[PDB]
C-alpha cells in the first residue's frame, strides 16, 4: 500500500519509437554509477557505450534521428496537438525549446497548465476553479450552469466530472459522429473519446471525463479489451446525472434557464429511454389553461386535478394561441378543467410513450369517445338531442360517405357549428401532418396508423339547427348537401388537415365574394 | 422464440395478446398484454409451485399457432368459464379444428395438428419446429 | 498481467444483444426479473445453509456439554457411547453442511459479475453556479479600457494578419480572439483606416479591409441571430462563393473612396 | 412548411429565418375591378377593410402558408355562413 501509481505493466512500449525514428540514441546517468550512451537503429542488435559529453547531472535523453516521411513531428503545431490530446494531465511539467523571430530565442512551459483537478476532495474545489477548469476542457468562452463530483470503490474503482453546458452548441442535434463530450482516462492518460458507450445519444450535451485506476486495456492502449466494462460505467453515470437534474429542479430560477435550454433531450430519451421514463417524466414541464404566463409540473396538475377527474386532458398543435383557441377546448374551459398545451413536433413522439402518468391516464382532447364526467341533467338533454338530429346525421354521412367514418353530435363544442376528431388508435391530424412532412420516411405504408375522421355538430348553435329544418323538407336537396362539404372543408381546415384541393375552397370563397359585392352574375 | 429459449427464459401465458404487428411484414413478441388466460394443465394445478419447463411455453405457442390458424378464440362457443377451466386442467379436452383454416395446405395443417398432439408430450422441439415451418415454407 | 477477473459480466439493458424477433424494451425489464429471481433463490440457499449449520453447530455442543458431565464420574456407559454414535451422525451431517458452506462461498465466486457486485459509491456532491454578475459602465470609459489595453492587440492584428484574405492567419487569429470575446472593436480598426487617409500605403489599408470586412459581416450576423463571435465560428470562411470575391472589392472600394 | 415540421427544429435560428411575403393582384379580375371602384367611391369604408383581410387569408392558403388562427379565418366564414343561411 505504497502511495504511488504508475503506468508500467507491458514492457513494449518504447519500441514504438521506431514508428518515427531510423535510429534512436539514450544518453542516462543514474545515481550511484557513471554516465552511459545506448544506441540502436531496430536491426536485432544495440550498442551501450560510456559517454564523455556535457555532464546530466541526473536525467535521460532520448534523441530520436527521424525518418524524412515523419519531419512533421518537428513542429510547433503538431507537438502541441498530440500533447493536448493525450498528454495535459501529466502531474510534471511538460516545456518546448524553439526560437524567435530582439532576434534570438524563447523557450515555452505549461503545454499541461490545467491541473487534473477530479483528483482532489470536491469540499476542497471551488465554484471559481470548477468553471476555470471547464472552459480548458471544453474549450468554451462561457463558464458551467452545474456541475457533478462523485467516485465509486471497489472492483471498478473511479473518479468522475460532469458538466451542464449553460446553452446548448450550435451543432448539438446534429451527427457529426465525435462523440467526445466523455473522455475515458486510465490512471491520468487518456484511452479514448465516448464513442456513444459511456452515455445515451440523447444525454450527449454533458461535458466530462471519467478517471479509473485500473482496467483490461488492450496491447496499443487505445481500446478496453473486455468490452462490457464501459456498460457498467454508462448505469453509473446516466443514474447519477439523473439525479442531479433532481436537485436543479428546486433552485427554480436556474431549473427554467436549464429546461428552455434542453427540454426536448428529456423528451427524446421518454421515447428511447424504456426503464427511466418514470424519472424523467418528473422532469418535465408544460404550459396549461391554469397559469398560462409560466410552465407548471406534471404533478402539479395532479395536485390541483379535481376529485373527479379520471385522467389528464391535453392537446397537440402548431402555437400555444392556436391550440388555446381550438375548438375542441371550449367545454372543458367552461367546467374548469385544465388543459395541457403541447406545442412541439417531438411532443407527439413522447406522448406515444407517456400514456399514463402518476396512474392516471393521458387523454387527448382531439379524439373520439373523449369521457367528461357527466351531470344526470346533461344526460337527458343529450339523450333527447341524440333523437331529434338522427335524421340530419345519418342524411350527412348519405352524402359525405367517402371522407367521414362517423357522425354524430358533439359533447365538447361550444360556440362552434362543428369539429372534427380522429379514431382512437392511429395518428391525429397534427400527427399526420409531422409524419407527411418527413425527408426520409416511406409513407406508403400509413394505411394501418392512419386514423378515420368522425364528424361532430354542435345541436344547440344555430347553423345545425336550420340545417335540421332545411333538410327536413328535401333530403335529396343538393342546397343541403353543398353546405355539408363547406362546412366539412371549414371544420378540416381548422383541426389541421390540409385540402387535397385547396382551389375549390378558394373558388367558392372568390363565389362568396361575388354575393358580397353584388357581382355574382357578372351584372 | 427460438433465439429466447437458448437463454433459459421463460414467462409463463405466452399467448396472442402479448405479440405486436407492425408496420411492413413486422411481427415481434412484448410482455404488455375473468381475464384470458391460455395455459399447459401443469400451471393450471397447485401442484408444483415452479411451472417453469419450457414445453409449457412450446405448447402455449401452439395454442398462439391455432390462434393465428382460426382468426377466432379457441374453445370460444363450446364453453363457459366451469368447463374450460375444468375438462382442459384434467387433461380432458382439445379445441376444434372447425375453425381451423383449408386455405392452408397439408405441410402446415399436419404440423399445426402435431401442436394439439404436444399436449400429450415433454418435447422442447423449438429449433427443429422452425425448421419444418422454414423449409415447409 | 492476467485480466481473468473480468472474463464474466451481466449487464441487463445491452443494445449489443437484443434479438431482431423480439420487442426490444420488453426484453431489458424481462432480462432484469431473471436476474433479480436467481439472486433471491441464492439467498434463500444461504438462509438454508445456515439453518442447517446452526441445528449441527449447536447440536453437536449439547452433545459435548452431555459428553464432558457424562465423563464426570463415570459408570453407565450407554449414554457416554450413545453420545458418540450422535455425534457422529451430527458431525456427518455437518460435514454436508461445511460442503454447503464451500458451495455457497465457491458458487459466489462463480456467478458473474454486475452491476451492483463490482461497485459501491464513495463521495459525491453537486453544485449549481449562480450566476455571474451583470453591471453596465459608460461608453468613454469602456471604449477607454478597451483602446487603452489594445494599442498592443490591434498592432499584434495588423502584424499577425498580414498575408491578406485567406485562410493562414486564421490559425493564429481564432485563439487570440478569446481575448477579444469582449471587443466592441467595429470602430478602431476604420479609425485607424481613418488616421492617414492622406498618405497611407496600400498594404496595411488593404488589411484593414480584410479584418473590417470579416468582423464586420460576423459583427451583422451576430445582430441577426442570438450568437457570440467567438462561438459562431471562421468555419464559414472555407466557402468558395462569388459573395466574398465580388462583394469584398466592391466595398474595398466605396470604404477607401468616400473619406 | 418542412422545416416546421422537424422534431429537432432548433426552433429560435428558424423563427429568425423564415422570409416574407408579396401579395399579387391580378388587373383584370371582376374582384380586383370591383375592390378599386369600392376602394376610389370610398378610400375609408370598413367594408373594403373587412374584404382586403378575408381576401388576403384565402391566398395564403393557396400558396401553402398556414393561418396564424384558423379559427377566426372561420369564425368570419361563418359570419358569411349565416348570411348564406339567413339566421342573423
Ligand atoms: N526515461 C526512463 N527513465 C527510466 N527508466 C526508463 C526510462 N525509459 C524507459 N525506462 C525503462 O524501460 C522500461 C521499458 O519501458 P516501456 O515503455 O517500453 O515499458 P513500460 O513503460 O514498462 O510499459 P509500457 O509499454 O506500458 O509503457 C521501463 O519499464 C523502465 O524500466
Amino acid at each position: 500500500g505504497a502511495d504511488i501509481s504508475m503506468i508500467g505493466q507491458f514492457g513494449v512500449g518504447f519500441y514504438s519509437a521506431y514508428l518515427v525514428a531510423e535510429k534512436v540514441v539514450v544518453i542516462t546517468k543514474h545515481n550511484d554509477d557513471e554516465q552511459y550512451a545506448w544506441e540502436s537503429s531496430a536491426g536485432g542488435s544495440f550498442t551501450v557505450r560510456a559517454d564523455h559529453g556535457e555532464p546530466i547531472g541526473r536525467g535521460t535523453k532520448v534523441i530520436l534521428h527521424l525518418k524524412e516521411d515523419q519531419t512533421e513531428y518537428l513542429e510547433e503545431r503538431r507537438v502541441k496537438e498530440v500533447v493536448k490530446k493525450h498528454s495535459q494531465f501529466i502531474g510534471y511539467p511538460i516545456t518546448l525549446y524553439l526560437e524567435k523571430e530582439k532576434e534570438k530565442y524563447i523557450d515555452q512551459e505549461e503545454l499541461n497548465k490545467t491541473k487534473p483537478i477530479w483528483t482532489r476532495n470536491p469540499d476542497d474545489i471551488t465554484q471559481e476553479e470548477y468553471g476555470e477548469f471547464y472552459k480548458s476542457l471544453t474549450n468554451d468562452w462561457e463558464d458551467h450552469l452545474a456541475v457533478k463530483h462523485f467516485s465509486v470503490e471497489g472492483q471498478l474503482e473511479f473518479r468522475a466530472l460532469l458538466f451542464i453546458p449553460r446553452r446548448a452548441p450550435f451543432d448539438l442535434f446534429e451527427n457529426k459522429k465525435k462523440k467526445n463530450n466523455i473522455k475515458l482516462y486510465v490512471r491520468r492518460v487518456f484511452i479514448m473519446d465516448s464513442c456513444d458507450e459511456l452515455i445515451p445519444e440523447y444525454l450527449n450535451f454533458i461535458r466530462g471525463v471519467v478517471d479509473s485506476e485500473d482496467l483490461p486495456l488492450n496491447i496499443s492502449r487505445e481500446m478496453l479489451q473486455q468490452s462490457k466494462i464501459l456498460k457498467v460505467i454508462r448505469k453509473n453515470i446516466v443514474k447519477k446525472c439523473l439525479e442531479l437534474f433532481s436537485e436543479l429542479a428546486e433552485d427554480k430560477e436556474n431549473y427554467k434557464k436549464f429546461y428552455e435550454a434542453f427540454s426536448k433531450n428529456l423528451k427524446l430519451g421518454i421515447h428511447e429511454d424504456s426503464t427511466n421514463r418514470r424519472r424523467l417524466s418528473e422532469l418535465l414541464r408544460y404550459h396549461t389553461s391554469q397559469s398560462g404566463d409560466e410552465m407548471t409540473s406534471l404533478s402539479e396538475y395532479v395536485s390541483r386535478m379535481k376529485e373527479t377527474q379520471k385522467s389528464i386532458y391535453y392537446i397537440t398543435g402548431e402555437s400555444k394561441e392556436q391550440v388555446a383557441n381550438s375548438a375542441f377546448v371550449e367545454r372543458v374551459r367552461k367546467r374548469g378543467f385544465e388543459v395541457v398545451y403541447m406545442t412541439e413536433p417531438i411532443d407527439e413522439y413522447c406522448v406515444q410513450q407517456l400514456k399514463e402518468f402518476d396512474g392516471k391516464s393521458l387523454v387527448s382532447v382531439t379524439k373520439e369517445g373523449l369521457e367528461l364526467p357527466e351531470d344526470e341533467e346533461e344526460k337527458k338533454k343529450m339523450e333527447e338531442s341524440k333523437a331529434k338530429f338522427e335524421n340530419l346525421c345519418k342524411l350527412m354521412k348519405e352524402i359525405l360517405d367517402k371522407k367521414v367514418e362517423k357522425v354524430t353530435i358533439s359533447n365538447r363544442l361550444v360556440s362552434s357549428p362543428c369539429c372534427i376528431v380522429t379514431s382512437t388508435y392511429g395518428w391525429t391530424a397534427n400527427m399526420e401532418r409531422i409524419m407527411k412532412a418527413q425527408a426520409l420516411r416511406d409513407n406508403s405504408t400509413m394505411g394501418y396508423m392512419m386514423a378515420k375522421k368522425h364528424l361532430e355538430i354542435n345541436p344547440d348553435h344555430p347553423i345545425v339547427e336550420t340545417l335540421r329544418q332545411k333538410a327536413e323538407a328535401d333530403k335529396n336537396d343538393k342546397a343541403v348537401k353543398d353546405l355539408v362539404v363547406l362546412l366539412f372543408e371549414t371544420a378540416l381546415l381548422s383541426s389541421g388537415f390540409s385540402l387535397e384541393d385547396p382551389q375549390t375552397h378558394s373558388n367558392r370563397i372568390y363565389r362568396m365574394i361575388k354575393l358580397g359585392l353584388g357581382i355574382d352574375e357578372d351584372e | 422464440m427460438d433465439y429466447l429459449h437458448a437463454k433459459n427464459i421463460i414467462h409463463r401465458d405466452m399467448k396472442s395478446n402479448n405479440i405486436f404487428l407492425h408496420e411492413g411484414l413486422t411481427v415481434k413478441i412484448g410482455d404488455f398484454g375473468g381475464s384470458v388466460l391460455w395455459m399447459a394443465p401443469e400451471v393450471i394445478r397447485m401442484q408444483d409451485n415452479n411451472p417453469f419447463s419450457f414445453q409449457s411455453d412450446v405448447y402455449s405457442y401452439g395454442i398462439v399457432l391455432y390462434e393465428l390458424m382460426t382468426g377466432e378464440l379457441p374453445y370460444s362457443h363450446i364453453n363457459n368459464r366451469d368447463q374450460i377451466i375444468f375438462m382442459v386442467g384434467r387433461g380432458y379436452a382439445s379445441p376444434d379444428l372447425s375453425k381451423l383454416y383449408k386455405n392452408c395446405p397439408k405441410a402446415m395443417k399436419r404440423l399445426v395438428a402435431d401442436c394439439v398432439k404436444k399436449v400429450k408430450e415433454e418435447r422442447p422441439l423449438f429449433p427443429q419446429i422452425l425448421s419444418s415451418i422454414e423449409l415447409l415454407q | 498481467v492476467d485480466y481473468s477477473v473480468w472474463d464474466h459480466i451481466e449487464v441487463s439493458d445491452d443494445e449489443d444483444e437484443t434479438h431482431p424477433n423480439i420487442d426490444t424494451a420488453s426484453l431489458f425489464r424481462w432480462r432484469h426479473q431473471a436476474r433479480v429471481e436467481r439472486m433471491e433463490q441464492f439467498q434463500k440457499e444461504k438462509e438454508e445453509l445456515d439453518r442447517g449449520c446452526r441445528e449441527c453447530k449447536r447440536k453437536v455442543a449439547e452433545c459435548q456439554r452431555k459428553l464432558k458431565e457424562l465423563e464426570v464420574a463415570e459408570g453407565g456407559k450407554a449414554e457416554l457411547e450413545r453420545l458418540q454414535a450422535e455425534a457422529q451422525q451430527l458431525r456427518k451431517e455437518e460435514r454436508s453442511w461445511e460442503q454447503k458452506l464451500e458451495e455457497m462461498r465457491k458458487k459466489e465466486k462463480s456467478m458473474p459479475w454486475n452491476v451492483d457486485t463490482l461497485s459501491k459509491d464513495g463521495f459525491s456532491k453537486s453544485m449549481v453556479n449562480t450566476k455571474p454578475e451583470k453591471t453596465e459602465e459608460d461608453s468613454e470609459e469602456v471604449r477607454e479600457q478597451k483602446h487603452k489595453t489594445f494599442v498592443e492587440k490591434y498592432e499584434k492584428q495588423i502584424k499577425h494578419f498580414g498575408m491578406l484574405r485567406r485562410w493562414d492567419d486564421s490559425q493564429k487569429y481564432l485563439s487570440d480572439n478569446v481575448h477579444l470575446v469582449c471587443e466592441e472593436t467595429a470602430n478602431y480598426l476604420v479609425i485607424w483606416c481613418i488616421d492617414l487617409e492622406v498618405e497611407e500605403k496600400c498594404a496595411l489599408m488593404e488589411q484593414v479591409a480584410h479584418q473590417t470586412i470579416v468582423m464586420q459581416f460576423i459583427l451583422e450576423l451576430a445582430k441577426s441571430l442570438k450568437v457570440d463571435p467567438r462561438a459562431c465560428f471562421r468555419q464559414f470562411f472555407t466557402k468558395i462563393k462569388t459573395a466574398d470575391r465580388q462583394y469584398m472589392e466592391g466595398f474595398n472600394d466605396e470604404l477607401e473612396a468616400f473619406k
